[PDB]
């Protein structure tokens, strides 16, 4: 809550706009950047009926619990170790949106630091 | 100690 | 029996069951149980009931309406030939709606059948019914309450004129 | 010197906080006996009836029928084109229904001009 | 995949058995009751099949088994959609239906018309399971408009209250202000999608637009006494412990957020009707909790709390998190059920008594109804691996990690804090202390039913909410990582309305006197919109009419002016032509006038 | 049962009965029972403070500030006993009241699985019809001339007259009547 | 609960005795507050509102201020709940 | 307190009121009109458990199924299930199979 | 028949006869104002709902608290207890409106500063794989999307 | 048609010429054995109407009308044997004979094929009802009440005759099925617009609309039971019917002039509902709930579509078997009680159960309880107004809400209650009355199982 405190008691322009994120390119600084990469098939989410919402970069490990729930039935705590796995996933893309956050913020204020350059 | 009922006629 | 052409259904893709846990499934009881219990004596009771159908057989038969001239072709206040080509026309209408009907029931099943994937593989259907429904608005919607075959033969030529218009 | 209550239509005074509940006179006492009488000779009337073995019905209250009556029956009689019921009447009668008229024939009107410049969505309206 | 049908069909198709039977002898005899318990319980029995099913393959179904009628290209046909929602709220509802009348078996036995109160439960259920198992939305409103008049009909099941009548009135006026909205969504869909099947509605809508959701939003305020429409629940406690519990605490009062989950993906597109719910939800949670701090009648208090939740789950709705509030109706409908059963067990010991200031150290008087609702309470407040955990503790989770309107989601941690405020409330005055009802002591919670229907929702609080989150498939993705304090908020709130609920009531015992605080009035007095809202209105319309319509218009204006006009008129020509002189040098005048005149004007 | 209310309240009914609704309130803010006792003493005390001024004016005077003060401290959900007006319980049992008059239209086989119940309600139907003239000329005699002017009822001047409009009151429906 | 007259006269009795100004001793059915004892008009108050949270009804106040004696409260209740034996 | 005529009058309705009531009590005999079912010792212990459990059950499972058969082949389309979800495992009808690339870092 | 309400009175005898039909107090009885609105001679009791009576007191009719005789007010289907009530409230009217009202306002007001400043977490948009989603989102499939690529951090 | 004319004509005979003892049970043996015949005539074949005679035809329009009078007689005759009892002989087969001759009128009515028929048949309808009302009613206010009715029909009707009697002189036939064939569009001129007026006008009165409706609440207050139950379920569908086969004629110009009709109907629906909340006379308050849902029927009509005539038939349908049901039960109470205040008789469910439960069902129906037929023409009436203007929900869900608003709170008053105490007449309801009753709900809740029969023509 306290990004929302700097954004809106303190600069605006300085804290990132999370509707207009991310305004800088990704060729901006980082020199090579890696394409994404998505294990899960587009045909295997479908034929899954895995939700739009949960078709992302973290498909796979959704596929493999899924898969695991099914097998495992009755018992339904069989599958710790994959849901582990699929939140860990999560937890990765949540970081690496949060370093996305980050990176705006840096370079909003270097931004701000090249205005200053002028005066 | 039962206690008659007064209730609408049903039979009808 | 239904027509699979009339009502297409995608060909069935079940998993085999691949268990990998020994507790036992309930569902593989309970539905053999079901199936001794109810299945197998609705299985014979249906079976006695098509050997009496079978005794006596009956056949009945859907009626053929041959072609009769249309309203184009009818002269004014020919009431004989109005009223053959009305009712023509009539027929015409609720033969349509139902194969609006069908198109409709083809995208409602397509809808449950896909799952959460509808929005992309139900769009075949969705163009089938979004084509059928804009011929359909076209030609019958707004006549009105006492509708009639003079009327959508005068909206047609309202639209022929707007499209001779159109090409100027 | 708490605030005071302020009575109000939908909020009688009660009549703890009555002003003239506590500034009594030797006729106010008088017409409240007289008011009790009254009271007690209907309640007697009343009583004499719904009591009585033979009685086999309703007992005709006239209070009832007068209400009734000037519910329903008195009130043309009574009436006289006024200058406040002639403009009431107008208003709360015909002032209405050319609201509705101009709400609905503006609807309507927008929603032709938009379907003459075909410019409203009608992709599946098949049933009207 | 074929069993699921037979047996999801069945499970209604029992239910209606006991109604068939009412014509019977059985109705008349003491068996009735036990007919519908045992029926009930059987269908719930049924109900866990196509549950299992499932759970271990998702063998959703849409059954239209009859064509009600055709109209022109749109084919109406009774419909029923065996999905996730239906397939699991089905035992649920059961499950809380059995558990209910068990208890009611005991609470309404001096009752003589036992038997017809058992069979309204009945329909109602039956109407219930109409409104979740349907895929048109004209089987939805027959299901809606039949729970709203088997609560009409049950909320004033003692005809002789004159309060009672008014609340079943007031109940069916907010649903009905409601169901216009309900109306409009149906027209809109009938005239814009061609269909009112819920598949054909979601095929075509892709980005559906406002009108209709909005509609949909102010139905589902009017069954979810949403705030503007909130009055009814609380007024509804006016009937039998019993139905407050089953429809007015856990099973009727979930239909409107079960209508906006049932509409989830069309919600999902439109922005500002999420907004709105939201928006919504939260004012309902944090009024409703406050107006049940300063209430002193625990059926209040329990019926305020479980409007707070309905707006909780409204909250989850706006949150864009729709699977997750039907967890939330789900493990509410347990606890609340348990509760209102306990705070009905606590009114028959003390001879009708629901007011908490005359109930006093039953923590020792009646030991299982203060297990049942310590355990409910805290099931309520959200503790740990019970079953609110499994529901509240993520809703508040999924509300701070997302974008959302800020007061909203301020409004939604007090609310909570509020909960634990009230549950306090009702523990302490109630169960702790010393006894302050009349002397002559009753107490005796020793019935076979009381017990059972108690233990076995006390059963679901603790453990149905590990074993539903665990066996339903992952339908939202998790909100993994997050701040400590974040995590920990629900819980940090929760105790910190502990602390300041009981520091305030021990209070209480204190020897000073002071004259009621404005804030005090304010909840106590329900935010004063029961007094001018339930006034000022009713008194300007009903007047309106009798003024207006009745007598200005109908009974004088029209009447002046086509009929009374025109036969002042004609009689002022009669007495005029009828002169009554008959004098021939006055009418021969006349003739010669006329003469002259026919001679110059027709030549 | 109610007694036949009087034209005006005296000064001391009137003080009475805000020293009861002013206990009751304070018993609803005084929710645990030694608080209440403690503030009710005090509030006795305050009564007896005044409960001797021999100006009447200057006493209306004080039981006028008293009810303003009593409105502004009134409980808003004052405690209402269960089946008092306004209680939870009020009218409760009301439709299941059923007037004696009913049973007179039963069939004469449902009179039959009654016949003793049937046999004593004919005879208090032949107590009711003697004692009617009876009644009715007692209250001739007892109404002054210009009327009833309070509702009050004499009571059976001589034995075997019962007493006058007796029906109603004896006969009343029973309060729980099941 | 049968509430039986001798179950009511017990209770209000056993209220009666429990309050101080009254003498336990000289206490009766027939003990009118005002002159046998020496209660005055705010003990009657007391007294009645004592009676209605031991009984749990409320006795109108027109009719409260009438009793004057325990067995015309003894006798109130039972008119009250319908108490025939 | 009571006007001496309101005690008189309230004892004397106090002794109607106390004699209707008794009136009231119900005498030790209440005639009820006197075997359609023949069955006396029915075991209660499980004859009517097994009795309900057909008819409310078992009969009802039938019907409805019957009413499938019924419903299904007689209109396309009457029942409609949701595709089973398929992951990298095989199929009845074809015995398709595949693998999900499972290139995933496994470690975690 | 005389029992029958009537027209406004005007001369003192029509007031006293209008007060003895409707069994009131002649200095009680007050007609509705003449002004044409067909009230005529029908007493203007006061406008108190039938709540406001005492309910101990024994009326002719318990549930409308009524009594016969009674003149009947012109409103009275309005101020049933079922309907519209008028009793005294605990607080007085105009703070009540203003305290609700208050607080329906700053409620709404305040859900606007939500709107304005709108509570999130510090994170980026959620990335999905194939442009988004586009063909799984209903994307038209021969159209080629405009790529929409996300780059690992 | 003369399958179910000429015994409806025998009908009379046979009355006049029954024994005294068995006037009643001869009618109603014979009126139920015809409305059996006339259930033959709900076959109808789907594109064309069943052309029985040049004079007589019946469509999927006029057929259910028929069987509802038809079915509406027998029920007649039993509510009305109860006040008739003392009456002698003659009298009572007198009245008979005018509920007979009514009955002849308006099947003849409903299935003549000429609009000049149709106009003879219908006006003819007057002389019975006002012989009913103005001889058979209770009251001193019975002999204004017929004559407001009687001259308030008349002056619709006339210039009615006017106009049709040009039409057979310009158009040359007046025949339904040639005026729909040809049916040349009108043109937007003073004279068309003053002859869609006097077209319109009639019907319009016949269904009580705003501002034309006083005559309605008049005549069923002061009418018998009898002639009650056909006003409410009967002669106020006339209007409806005429103006849906009226409405070929005049295709253009009703868009134009359907706005101030239309406007005083959907205003009036929400004025005589709020009306119905302060009425302190139960006839009169049913009399104005059958005012404002005649208002939906005439809005379906004037916006001429498809589902809103469907509509308008089922709730002709619906309504004038719920309006009779009500009508005959609030004229249970005044049998026994002789007043039809409705304060004056309160707790009645206590008393007479099954009776409570009559009025319940009704209630329910009235206030359009799904999936009652009143409930489905309800429906597509709005949804029809809704796709004329989105606007309309507005004012149509007001009148919902102010509807089921004084139907229950009919219900709670009269029904609910502590009793009233002086009152000691009250019986046991008579098995007649109860039969009366179910005889109303049951074809009601019947027909929706098959809504289609009730579903009108354009179906």
């Amino acid at each position: 809550g306290a990004h929302l405190a700097r954004r809106y008691l303190g600069d605006a322009s300085k804290e990132p706009d999370p509707l207009r994120m991310p305004t800088f390119p990704p060729d901006y600084g980082f020199p090579e950047r890696k394409e994404r990469e998505m294990v899960a098939t587009q045909q295997e989410m479908n034929d899954a009926q895995l939700m739009l919402q949960q078709r992302d970069y973290c498909a796979h490990y959704l596929i493999q619990l899924l898969k695991c729930k099914r097998d495992s039935f009755p018992n339904f705590l069989a599958c710790k170790h994959e849901q582990h796995d699929w939140d860990y996933c999560e937890h990765l893309d949540y970081v690496k949106r949060m370093k996305e956050f980050e990176r705006e913020r840096r370079l909003l204020q270097r931004k701000k630091r090249r205005e200053q350059r002028e005066a | 100690k039962r206690l008659f009922i007064i209730k609408p006629s049903g039979f009808y | 029996s239904w027509d699979k052409d009339v009502y297409p259904e995608p060909p069935r893709r079940t998993p085999a069951p691949a268990p990998q846990t020994s507790l036992p499934n309930p569902v593989t009881y309970l539905t053999k149980i079901f199936d001794l219990l109810v299945d197998r004596p609705v299985t014979l009771a249906r079976e006695f009931i098509e050997q009496q159908h079978a005794k006596n057989r009956y056949y009945y038969y859907h009626r053929e309406f041959r072609r009769v001239p249309d309203i184009t072709e009818c002269e004014e206040k020919d009431i004989l030939c109005m009223f053959e080509a009305e009712m023509q026309w009539r027929r015409d209408y609720k033969v349509d709606q139902e194969i609006v009907n069908i198109i409709q029931e083809r995208l409602k099943a397509c809808q449950q059948r896909e799952g959460e994937s509808y929005r992309q593989n139900c769009a075949k259907e969705l163009e089938q019914f979004t084509q059928v429904s804009k011929a359909f608005q076209d030609r019958y919607s707004d006549l009105g309450a006492h509708y009639s075959a003079r009327k959508c033969l005068a909206k047609q030529k309202q639209r022929m004129l707007a499209e001779r218009k159109a090409a100027k | 010197s708490f605030p005071k209550y302020k009575p109000s239509r939908l909020a009688t005074l009660p009549a703890t906080l009555d002003p003239a509940e506590y500034d009594i006179s030797p006729e106010t006492r008088k017409a409240q006996a007289e008011r009790l009488a009254i009271r007690s000779r209907l309640k007697r009337e009343y009583l004499l009836q719904y009591n009585d073995p033979n009685r086999l019905g309703v007992i005709e209250d006239p209070a009832l029928i007068r209400w009734t009556y000037a519910r329903s029956a008195n009130i043309y009689p009574n009436f006289r084109p006024t200058p406040k019921t002639s403009l009431l009447g107008a208003l709360f009668g015909i002032g209405p229904l050319f609201f509705w008229y101009y709400v609905f024939k503006t609807d309507r009107d927008k929603k032709e001009k938009l379907i003459q410049e075909g410019k409203l969505d009608q992709t599946f309206n098949i049933s009207y | 995949m074929n069993p699921f049908a037979s047996l999801t069909l069945t499970t209604l198709i029992i239910l209606t058995i006991p109604i068939m039977m009412s014509n019977s002898n059985i109705y008349k005899t003491n068996l009735y009751p036990n007919y519908v318990k045992t029926t009930v319980s059987y269908a719930f029995t049924l109900s866990l099949v196509p549950l299992l099913m499932f759970m271990h393959t998702g063998q959703e179904m849409i059954i239209s088994n009859w064509h009600w009628m055709t109209l022109q290209t749109v084919e109406l046909s009774l419909s029923f959609k065996m999905d996730y929602f239906s397939v699991m709220f089905i035992p649920v509802a059961l499950f809380v239906t059995w558990s209910i009348m068990e208890f009611s078996m005991w609470y309404m036995h001096s009752d003589p018309f036992i038997n017809r109160f058992f069979k309204y439960l009945v329909l109602f259920l039956i109407t219930m399971m109409i409104l979740v198992t349907a895929n048109n939305l004209f089987q939805l409103f027959i299901g809606w408009e039949g729970v709203g008049i088997m609560s009409f009909l049950l909320i004033g099941w003692w005809h002789g209250r004159t309060d009672a009548n008014t609340a079943a009135l007031q109940a069916i006026l907010y649903n009905r202000i409601g169901d216009i909205g309900f109306v409009l969504s149906m027209a809109w869909f009938l005239t814009h999608s061609n269909a009112w099947d819920l598949q054909q509605i979601f095929m075509l809508n892709n980005e559906c637009p406002n009108m209709p959701l909005i509609g949909l939003l102010l139905a589902a305020a009017g069954k979810s006494a949403q705030f503007g429409l909130h009055p009814w629940l609380p007024s509804a406690m006016e009937g039998p412990t019993p139905v407050s519990a089953l429809l007015h605490s856990s099973t009727m009062v979930v239909a409107g957020v079960f209508l906006l989950i049932r509409f989830y993906p069309l919600m999902e597109t439109n922005k500002l009707v999420q907004t709105m719910t939201l928006c919504l939800g939260a004012i309902t949670t944090l009024f409703t909790a406050l107006c049940a701090i300063t209430q002193n009648d625990i059926k209040k208090i329990v019926a305020f709390s479980t409007s707070s939740q309905l707006g909780l789950m409204m909250v989850t709705i706006g949150i864009n998190q729709p699977h997750l509030a039907f967890l939330h109706i789900c493990m509410h409908a347990f606890f609340k059920a348990m509760l209102f059963m306990c705070s009905g067990s606590i009114i028959h010991s003390l001879n009708d008594e629901q007011d908490i200031r005359k109930m006093g150290g039953l923590y020792k008087a009646m030991p299982f109804t203060t297990t049942a609702l310590i355990i409910g309470s805290l099931a309520l407040t959200g503790m740990p691996y019970l079953t609110g955990f499994y529901s509240k503790d993520l809703i508040i989770e999924a509300v701070n990690m997302s974008y959302t309107n800020a007061w909203a989601l301020l409004m939604t941690l007090i609310a909570t804090s509020l909960t634990a405020a009230y549950s306090t409330r009702i523990i302490f005055f109630a169960f702790l202390g010393k006894p302050r009802f009349p002397p002559l002591v009753l107490i005796n919670e020793n019935n076979p039913l009381l017990i059972n229907s108690i233990k076995r929702l006390l059963i679901g609080s603790i453990f149905a909410g590990f074993i539903i989150s665990n066996n339903i498939p992952p339908m939202t993705v998790p909100n993994t990582t997050m701040p400590l304090y974040m995590k920990m908020t629900a819980l940090i709130v929760t105790i910190m309305g502990f602390m300041l609920a009981l520091e305030l009531n021990n209070t209480t015992y204190y020897l000073k006197f002071k004259y009621p605080s404005q804030t005090y009035k304010f909840s106590n007095m329900l935010g004063y919109y029961p007094s001018i809202m339930h006034r000022l209105p009713t008194y300007h319309n009903l007047s309106m009419s009798q003024k207006s319509a009745s007598s200005l218009l109908d009974l004088i204006w029209l009447e002046t002016i086509l009929p009374k006009t025109t036969s002042f008129i004609q009689m002022k020509m009669s007495i005029m032509v009828s002169n009554q002189k008959g004098l021939i040098k006055l009418y021969f005048l006349s003739f010669l006038i006329t003469i002259m005149i026919s001679m110059t004007l027709f030549n | 049962a109610f007694s036949a209310p009087a034209a005006y309240l005296t000064h001391q009914q009137k003080v009475l009965r805000l020293y009861k609704r002013a206990l009751r309130h304070l018993e609803s803010w005084c929710v645990h029972r030694d608080k209440y006792r403690y503030f009710a003493c005090l509030m006795r005390a305050r009564f007896d403070e005044h409960k001797n001024e021999k100006d009447m004016v200057k006493a209306t005077q004080l039981l006028r500030q008293a009810e303003e003060e009593f409105w502004y401290g009134q409980h808003p959900q004052p405690y209402i006993f269960p089946e008092s007006p306004g209680g939870t319980s009020y009218e409760r049992y009301e439709c299941y009241k059923v007037p004696e008059w009913c049973l007179d239209d039963w069939h004469p086989s449902e009179k039959a699985m009654y016949p003793d119940y049937f046999a004593k309600r004919e005879q208090w139907k032949r107590l009711r019809r003697e004692s009617w003239e009876r009644e009715v000329k007692q209250l001739q005699e007892e109404t002054p001339p210009g009327g009833p002017r309070t509702e009050a009822l004499p009571p059976a001047r001589k034995e075997g007259d019962l007493p006058p409009l007796w029906w109603h009151i004896v006969t009343r429906p029973r309060e729980r009547p099941m | 609960p049968p509430l039986t007259l001798e179950a009511i006269k017990d209770r209000v009795l056993y209220v009666l005795k429990l309050y101080d100004k009254i003498d336990p001793e000289k206490l009766s059915v027939n003990s009118h507050f005002m002159k046998d004892l020496g209660l005055d008009s705010l003990d009657q108050v007391e007294i009645i509102m004592a009676m209605e949270d031991e009984f749990g009804f409320e006795i109108p106040d027109i009719d409260a201020e009438k009793l004057m004696c325990p067995q015309e409260i003894v006798d109130y209740i039972a008119d009250k709940k319908d108490v025939y034996e | 307190g009571y006007t001496p005529d309101e005690k008189l009058r309230l004892q004397q309705l106090r002794e109607l009121r106390r004699r209707w009531l008794k009136d009231q009590e119900l005498s030790p005999r209440e005639p009820v009109l006197p075997l359609q079912d023949g069955a006396p010792w029915v075991i209660y212990k499980t004859y009517r458990h097994s009795i309900f459990a057909v008819t409310h059950v078992l009969i009802p499972v039938w019907i409805i199924h019957y009413y499938l058969k019924y419903h299904v082949t007689a209109k396309p389309y009457t029942v409609v299930e949701r595709k089973p979800r398929i992951f990298p495992g095989d199929t009845i009808l074809e015995t398709g199979e595949v693998i999900p690339l499972m290139k995933e870092f496994p470690d975690q | 028949k005389d029992m029958f309400p009537g027209p406004y009175p005007k001369t003192p005898e029509e007031r006293a006869a209008a007060a003895k039909k409707y069994n009131m107090r002649v200095e009680d009885y007050e007609p509705y104002p003449d002004d044409g609105m067909g009230y005529g001679d029908y007493p203007k009791l006061p406008d108190r709902s039938q709540q406001e009576r005492d309910p101990w007191y024994d009326w002719d009719h318990p549930d409308l608290r009524l009594n016969w005789g009674e003149p009947i007010h012109w409103d009275l289907d309005m101020y049933i207890r079922n309907r519209v009530d008028t009793s005294p409230t605990p607080v007085s009217w105009n703070t009540m409106c203003k305290h609700l009202f208050g607080f329906v306002a700053f409620m709404l007001f305040m859900f606007w500063v939500g709107e304005i400043y709108p509570s999130y977490q510090p994170v980026g948009p959620k990335q999905y794989p194939y442009n988004d989603l586009y063909l799984e989102r209903g994307g038209d499939p021969t159209k080629e999307p405009e790529p929409v690529v996300h780059y690992e951090i | 048609m003369l399958k179910i004319i000429i015994p409806t004509t025998m009908l009379l005979p046979m009355t006049w010429m029954s024994k005294h003892n068995m006037i009643w049970i001869n009618a109603t043996v014979h009126s139920l054995l015809i409305s059996l015949i006339s259930l033959s005539l709900l076959n109808q074949l789907g594109e064309n109407s069943l052309n029985f005679s040049l004079t007589f035809f019946s469509d999927s329009l006029s057929a259910p009308l028929l069987v509802l009078t038809t079915w509406l007689l027998p029920l007649m005759l039993m509510a009305s044997q109860s006040h008739l009892s003392k009456e002698t002989t003659t009298r009572k087969k007198l009245y008979i004979t005018m509920l007979i001759l009514l009955q002849l009128f308006l099947i003849m009515t409903f299935t003549a094929t000429e609009l000049i028929l149709f106009y003879i048949l219908f006006e003819a309808t007057l002389v019975p009802t006002l012989i009913i009302i103005t001889r058979w009613g209770n009251q001193t206010e019975r002999l204004n009440a017929g004559l407001y009715f009687l001259f308030y029909t008349l002056a619709g009707s006339l210039p009615l005759l006017v106009a049709l009697v040009y039409i057979q002189n310009t158009t040359g036939s007046l025949n339904f099925l040639i005026i729909h064939y040809w049916s040349h569009p009108l043109s937007n001129s003073w004279s068309n617009i003053f002859m869609w007026l006097a077209c319109i006008m009639a019907f319009m009165v016949k269904m009580p609309l705003y501002g034309l409706h006083l005559w309605l609440p008049k005549a069923h207050v002061e009418a018998p039971i009898a002639g009650s139950m056909v006003l409410a379920a009967v002669l106020l569908k006339l209007g409806g019917y005429g103006m849906m086969r009226i409405t070929t004629i005049l295709n253009p110009l009703t868009n134009y002039m359907a706005y101030p009709f239309l406007m005083l109907s959907m205003w009036g629906m929400i004025m005589t509902s709020s009306i119905c909340l302060r009425q302190t006379d139960l006839k009169s308050l049913i009399a104005y709930s059958s005012v404002s849902h005649m208002a939906l029927v005439i809005v379906a009509i004037m916006i001429q579509t498809p589902w809103s005539f469907m509509g308008a038939t089922a709730l002709m349908i619906a309504h004038g078997l719920t309006s009779s049901m009500l009508f005959c039960l609030a004229n249970t109470n005044y049998e026994r009680v002789h007043s039809r205040t409705m304060i004056l008789a309160r707790g009645l469910q206590t008393l007479l159960p099954l009776m409570a439960t009559w009025w319940l069902m009704a209630s329910l129906t009235n206030l359009a309880l799904p999936p009652s037929i009143n409930l489905i023409g309800e429906l597509f009436i709005i949804t029809a107004s809704f796709s004329w203007s989105n606007i309309t929900i507005i004012l149509m869900g007001m009148n919902m809400m102010i509807t089921a608003l004084y139907s229950l709170y009919m219900l709670i008053t009269t029904q609910r209650g502590k009793y009233t105490h002086h009152i000691n007449n009250i019986k046991a309801s008579f098995t007649r009355e109860n039969a009366l009753m179910a005889l109303h709900i049951l074809p009601l809740l019947l027909l929706t199982l098959n809504p289609k029969m009730i579903l009108g023509p354009l179906y």
